[PDB]
């Protein structure tokens, strides 16, 4: 397949996306959850690791790490210890509301995941890490996962496999950094969200010290239906090692901010012009998109005109992927203060553990805050740039990496902005 | 905005807090999800429950978080400093708070703040008054596409206009209790000119399953 | 009939303050007993 | 045995399994920079001034806390392993306060030495830096927490040798401020060792505030007869008379540990 986007209803994922229809159980049985459950829990963690592996599936979480070869570094045998399957539902990052969107209106499809998910590790229980500010989206999943158990689908003799199988909701308590997964882990262990240094990886020691693999809510929520369904399937979207459908956020300055499903390798300005109404005043109105949340480098329209958006399209268009969160930017923008604005948000967001983003990221703020004035001299711009490189790869998690990749994509696109910004500051305060 | 703590006389370790009883069967419900030996787990739950019980955090709520979890007091303060909705000053009865990070900053939240502000005649992290509105503004909430939006308390209120959120305030001096939605037509999540997928009817249980299975 | 025009998620409009934790408590009685590291804490 | 082969500098060399980055060149003789790693402490991993190349490996790696895999070749004088050195001495320098003539740390600190050593000879840093207001943990540590450089020693320090578990970082952030966040005096029995851990001028002796500086004292090795225990101490003195009392290692007594009598 040459030509991706234009994705039917028939193979859409998340059906009930939109609130549209019953998100209980007696809606969810209706739409297919929760549909030969004991045949996908019966026939071991190897087959369902397996239609993973073959699905392409990699991870929803803004890393793209494969998500079968993720999860087949917990099929070992016990030595004592539980293990634990988390699900990453924090979704601090700017840009970014489709978690919300599954556990607000998909709720049993995130159980059902936990329960396949957690079987394919041989899981004991399933802690899932909500955001502390969705209290009516935590809710919701509660009711959910009562009528779960009530159903008898997870708990003592899950779904009539012969599998105990507990699902926890742990609501956070407002810190962008306990959505990585160590610092998740250290949040849910009851300290402070501070990321953990890798080795002792999370597969080996986690959650309470036990074997633990941390996981998005849409790579988990997609398992049951990559289990129903086939991983060939999955696997016949997107380009190769980019396999799959996608939750896409377009917002910003679009005309219909949504949130919607498409194929993976999908153009951006096909999908902005198909689902978002198009840039507010025309596509030739449009300055930069941010493709994937705040984490990754903005990139000008001249880049954003034949970009397709999975990772690797991304990686070689000096960007990423992340969360696909796409933060569409008109030429009536500031942009220096919309990116200023987003490295104010990684200094009032960042765990302060160790020195590079503890320091760098705050006087980051300082430097992009007379960036935005104007009160600088442009040596200041390759000091920045400097700066970042000094954050990037140095810290203990990459929040890090997440506050100095705008700065960079800031630089690499629009340095002659920053230098008419300073020198007409220059000329008109002295 | 400090991150030390002074006794006043009405925030110190005498200030009388306590758990009512059927908060203690919450807790023991929370606790109870937790590995025994890992008892440590639930100080963010009960440190929320404390908070949602007194409206605030004084240090007795700290201290007795620490006490019936049997944690030092140190990292308990850990915690309720760390976590930016642990309120350790009185809050008023209403917090709203204001996203303004960048896709609700370039969406006009800054008019949402200034329509706020001089409704209430307060600035950014002042309360009214008569102890009813705490206005401070926050970092992304995760309502990304329903741009502009503030929280009050526990509630969403999405896509809002000036007028939309002085309706709001309005309603919320009046007693009652408003809508957590969008403020425009659409109902979550959607394109506001119609649906541009999922309008065919899902095709329930059985739809493309593998053999075998 | 086959809807699509209204908004089925209207449960939340009548969620308190305590809808999560009573939900909690509920939810005390149909979970596995939890695994014990042997003893109390890490600081006994 | 089980020794597997690392390789530091190019230079062969056994260790265990299980053995850090940092001990491994410690074995032929290196010391890595470092700031939160202490021997007798846990290890925390959070001032990144031990970042190592490993080379074919596109990333610095964390020597204090990262075990090594057999046949590793550590860098410990790359060009990737020294800008990483600067760039962390940068952040550590961008907020630290320009106190080191009024200070008790100066002339035997290791941010000033290693800073020297490592570090750049310039900043470029042009804001102005934060400002902490100042702890009271009793009439035996001095504290400004202006030049804590949050390195939690402090913390591992009082919660596994003291066993008090009363210090502890508020905050987040660069407004992380390391304190017991209540006016607590901590009066442990072995409270003034946060006085030797402690890498900067931070935490000092109030009772041996502004009275001598380290390049002119004379360092006597003697015994404490404070208890029954022996522990062998440094006595400083200066022209004739005693300043301060330092503890010696000596890892069958007394580790690197005094008792606050003793000091
Ligand atoms: C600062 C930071 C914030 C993150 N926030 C989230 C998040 O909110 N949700 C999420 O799924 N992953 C988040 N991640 C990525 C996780 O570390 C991890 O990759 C993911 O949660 C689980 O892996 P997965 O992508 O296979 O699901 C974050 C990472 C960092 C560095
Ligand atoms: S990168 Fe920033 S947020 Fe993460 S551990 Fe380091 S200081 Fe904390
Ligand atoms: S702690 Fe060290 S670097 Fe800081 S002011 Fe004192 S002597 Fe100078
Ligand atoms: S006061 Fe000293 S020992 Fe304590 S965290 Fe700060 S720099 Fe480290
Ligand atoms: S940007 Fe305001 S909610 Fe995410
Ligand atoms: S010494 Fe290894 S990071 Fe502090
Ligand atoms: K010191």
């Amino acid at each position: 397949k040459t030509s991706f986007g234009s994705l039917k209803d028939e193979d859409r994922i998340f059906t009930n996306l939109y609130g549209r229809h019953d998100w209980r159980l007696k809606g969810a049985q209706s739409r297919g959850d929760w549909y030969k459950t004991k045949e996908i829990l019966l026939k071991g963690p190897d087959w369902i690791l397996g239609e993973v592996k073959t699905s392409g599936l990699r991870g929803r979480g803004g890393a793209g790490f494969p998500t079968g070869l993720k999860w087949s570094f917990m099929n070992k045998p016990s030595d004592g210890r539980p293990k634990y399957l988390v699900v990453n539902a924090d979704e601090g990052e700017p840009g970014t509301c489709k978690d919300r969107e599954i556990i607000r209106h998909d709720p049993h499809k995130l159980v059902e995941g936990c329960l396949v998910g957690g079987r394919a590790m041989g899981a004991r229980a399933a802690y899932i890490y909500i955001r502390g500010e969705f209290y009516n989206e935590a809710s919701n999943l509660q009711v959910a996962i009562r009528e779960a158990y009530e159903a008898g689908l997870i708990g003592k003799n899950a779904c009539g496999s012969g599998y105990d199988f507990d699902v926890f909701v742990v609501r956070g308590a407002g810190a962008y950094i306990c959505g990585e997964e160590t610092a998740l882990i250290e949040s849910i262990e009851g300290k402070q969200g501070k990321p953990r240094l890798k080795p002792p990886f999370p597969a080996d020691v986690g959650v309470f010290g036990c074997p633990t693999t941390v996981a998005n809510v849409e790579t988990v929520a997609v398992s049951p239906t990559i289990c129903r369904r086939g991983g060939a399937w999955f696997a016949s979207f997107g380009r190769e090692r980019n396999s799959g459908t996608k939750l896409f956020n377009i917002s910003g300055h679009v005309n219909n901010p949504c949130t919607v499903e498409e194929e993976m390798s999908v153009p951006l300005k096909e999908l902005i012009e198909k689902h978002a109404g198009g840039v507010t005043g025309g596509w030739d109105n449009l300055l930069a998109v941010i493709p994937g949340g705040s984490s990754t480098p903005l990139i000008p329209k001249s880049v954003c005109e034949t970009v397709l958006m999975d990772f690797d399209a991304l990686i070689q268009a000096q960007t990423g992927l992340g969360t696909a969160a796409v933060i569409v930017m008109d030429r009536s923008t500031d942009i220096v203060k919309a990116i200023a604005r987003l490295i104010e948000f990684y200094k009032h967001e960042s765990c302060g553990q160790c020195t590079p983003c503890r320091e760098g990221v705050d006087w980051m703020n300082k430097v992009m805050a007379r960036f935005v004035r104007g009160d600088a001299r442009p040596a200041e711009i390759d000091s920045l740039w400097e700066i970042s490189k000094q954050i990037e790869g140095h810290t203990i998690c990459a929040l890090g990496d997440g506050a100095a990749w705008p700065v960079q994509g800031l630089i690499r696109h629009f340095r002659p902005e920053l230098e008419e910004r300073m020198q007409r500051f220059a000329q008109q305060h002295q | 905005a400090l991150f030390v703590h002074r006794d006043t006389p009405k925030n110190n370790p005498e200030t009388p807090f306590d758990f009512t009883p059927e908060n203690y069967k919450r807790i023991e419900a929370i606790v109870k999800n937790y590995p025994e030996g890992h008892k440590a787990a639930a100080v963010l739950p009960v440190l929320d429950l404390a908070q949602r019980q007194n409206g605030w955090l004084p240090i007795s709520a700290m201290n007795k978080v620490a006490e019936i979890l049997q944690v030092p007091p140190m990292r308990v303060y850990e915690v309720a400093t760390f976590y930016t909705m642990y309120n350790r000053k009185p809050v008023g009865k209403y917090h709203i708070q204001v996203c303004t990070t960048t896709p609700c900053m370039l969406r006009n939240s800054d008019s949402i703040l200034e329509a706020i502000q001089k409704k209430l005649g307060i600035k950014v992290g002042e309360t009214t008054p008569d102890k009813l509105f705490t206005l401070i503004e926050v970092e992304c909430l995760g309502a990304c596409v329903n741009a502009p939006m503030v929280q009050i308390n526990d509630n969403y209120y999405e896509d809002l206009t000036p007028k939309d959120i002085e309706e709001i305030i309005d309603e919320l001096k009046a007693g009652k209790i408003p809508k957590p939605g969008p403020r425009s037509g659409r109902f979550s999540c959607e394109p506001a000119g119609g649906l541009t997928s999922l309008t065919e009817p899902p095709k329930g249980p059985g739809f493309g399953v593998q053999a075998g299975l | 009939p086959f809807d699509n025009t209204t908004y089925k998620n209207l449960q939340h409009h009548d969620y308190s303050t305590y809808t999560f934790l009573d939900l909690n408590l509920d939810l005390s009685k149909f979970r596995m007993p939890q695994p014990s590291s042997g003893r109390e804490s890490p600081r006994h | 045995s089980n020794l597997i082969e690392v390789f530091v500098d190019g230079q062969s060399v056994m260790v265990e399994p299980g053995t850090t980055v940092l001990q491994a060149c410690e074995k032929v003789g290196m010391q890595i920079p470092r700031f939160c790693y202490h021997e007798r402490l846990s290890v925390a991993g959070n001032c990144r001034m031990c970042l190592v190349e490993i080379e074919k490996a596109p990333k610095v790696v964390a020597a204090c806390a990262m075990p090594v895999m057999k046949g590793w070749n550590i860098l410990t004088n790359s060009e990737k392993t020294k800008k990483a050195r600067e760039g962390v001495m940068e952040f550590l320098l961008a907020n630290h306060p320009l106190d080191c003539p009024i200070c008790d740390q100066g002339g035997e600190c290791d941010l000033q030495d290693q800073s020297m050593m490592f570090g750049s000879d310039r900043s470029r840093f042009l804001e102005g830096k934060r400002a902490v207001e100042d702890k009271n943990i009793g009439p035996l540590v001095k504290t400004i927490m202006t030049r804590c450089i949050q390195c939690t020693r402090c913390i591992r320090f009082a919660s596994e040798i003291a066993g008090v578990d009363d210090l502890g970082t508020t905050g987040r952030g660069n407004d992380m401020q390391v304190g017991t966040y209540i006016e607590k005096m901590f009066m442990s029995e072995l409270s003034g060792n946060i006085i030797d851990i402690c890498p900067v001028g931070a935490l000092t002796s109030k009772p041996y505030a502004f009275t001598a500086r380290p390049w002119e004292t004379r360092k006597t090795e003697s015994i404490d007869v404070m208890d029954a225990v022996g522990s062998n101490i440094v006595v400083s003195t200066r022209t004739g008379e005693v300043m301060r009392i330092l503890p010696r290692m000596h890892e069958d007594i007394n580790e690197e540990w005094i008792s606050d009598k003793t000091r």
